[PDB]
């Protein structure tokens, strides 16, 4: 139940942006950081806890 | 007593007016307020994305 | 004319009893030539002594 | 100084221990303005204000009085720092004749 | 202490002949003021300035 | 009550009028209500002469 439930939720892991049970909601990346414009950017680092 | 009341007058010119200048730049900018928007716009640019 | 007036001025703060040093009588002189009022002259060395007194 | 300052904020107004507090900061500021004195020690000139006064204010035998008590004073123990005690008192001298008009009136302007 | 406590009797006397309405702990308060160093000046201005200030308050 | 106002409005206005001054009874009554609510003579007599310095100016 526990892998349908994530699953389902992160639909299929086409969802890295929060986890919802939706088939409705729009995929949008978030819109260009506030200091992109004068640091440019690096790839983004995710971690575990 | 003239001189005295002299040095005196000036002396709170100058205590005063540097309080008073401390006050106005404190509201006239403040750096830890400034962070905040920013902090808040991140957390905004993240909100629509969930959306 | 400074060391000369610079003595005679030492001499005569030494009768008051009042610690005063080399350095201030030669910066006094060379203010009063170009003109100094001896009322705000006198009081800013007043001052300056009571916070000398103060931090110390 | 500040913790005698202080109660001296609290002990006056007979009340409030932060409601003094706009009292201590004035008079923290007063203080803070550097006054110079009209004559700075001297036992017997002080000790003479007081006499002459004594008799100005018609409190003639008190001020006989005053010069045993001055006297006294010194005996049971010198002070260094009279000048300053005997001016305090001479700045709060009043007259027995006459009030300060109305002072419990004057709030409500 | 001792020495505290003789003082402060012939001092009481002086102050409430020549007019000046100190209780005890206040009039302990400026002779610690005095010792520890104030101008005269600013000390008795204070005195005067709180109780014009105090006098209002109440009333 | 009435001629008792009255009696001592009048022995001030002869005095009044014999030391000149331009001001009307109207506003030496008000002073007389001003000195009765307290109020040190100097306060009383500084506010008078401004308002006095104030209308003359203005007219």
């Amino acid at each position: 139940d526990k892998f349908e439930k994530e699953t389902r939720g992160s639909l299929f892991g086409a969802l890295v942006h929060s986890r919802t049970n939706d088939m409705d909601i729009k995929l949008d990346m978030p819109p260009v950081p506030e200091n992109a414009d004068l640091s440019g950017l690096a790839i983004k680092v995710p971690q575990s806890i | 007593d003239i001189v005295n009341l002299q040095v005196e007058m000036i002396k709170q010119f100058h205590i005063q007016s540097s309080e008073i200048q401390m006050l106005l730049e404190r509201y006239s900018l403040n750096e830890s307020l400034v962070s905040e928007i920013e902090k808040l716009r991140e957390e905004n640019k993240r909100l629509r994305a969930n959306f | 004319a400074v060391r000369e007036t610079m003595d005679v001025l030492l001499e005569i703060s030494r009768l008051l009893n009042t610690g005063l040093d080399m350095e201030t009588l030669s910066i006094c002189v060379r203010l009063c030539e170009q003109g100094i009022n001896p009322e705000a002259l006198s009081s800013v060395i007043k001052e300056l002594r009571r916070a000398s007194d103060t931090l110390k | 100084p500040n913790v005698l300052l202080q109660n001296l904020c609290c002990r006056i107004l007979g009340k409030g221990e932060a409601d003094v507090a706009q009292q201590f900061q004035y008079a923290v500021r007063v203080i803070g303005s550097n006054f110079a004195p009209t004559v700075e020690r001297d036992e017997f000139l002080v000790t003479e204000k007081i006499k002459k006064e004594f008799v100005r204010q018609r409190r003639e035998a008190d001020g006989a009085l005053f010069s045993e008590l001055h006297r006294k004073l010194q005996s049971q123990g010198v002070l260094k720092n009279r000048w300053s005690i005997l001016y305090l008192l001479l700045s709060l001298s009043e007259d027995p004749r006459k009030q300060p008009n109305k002072t419990s009136s004057f709030a409500a302007l």
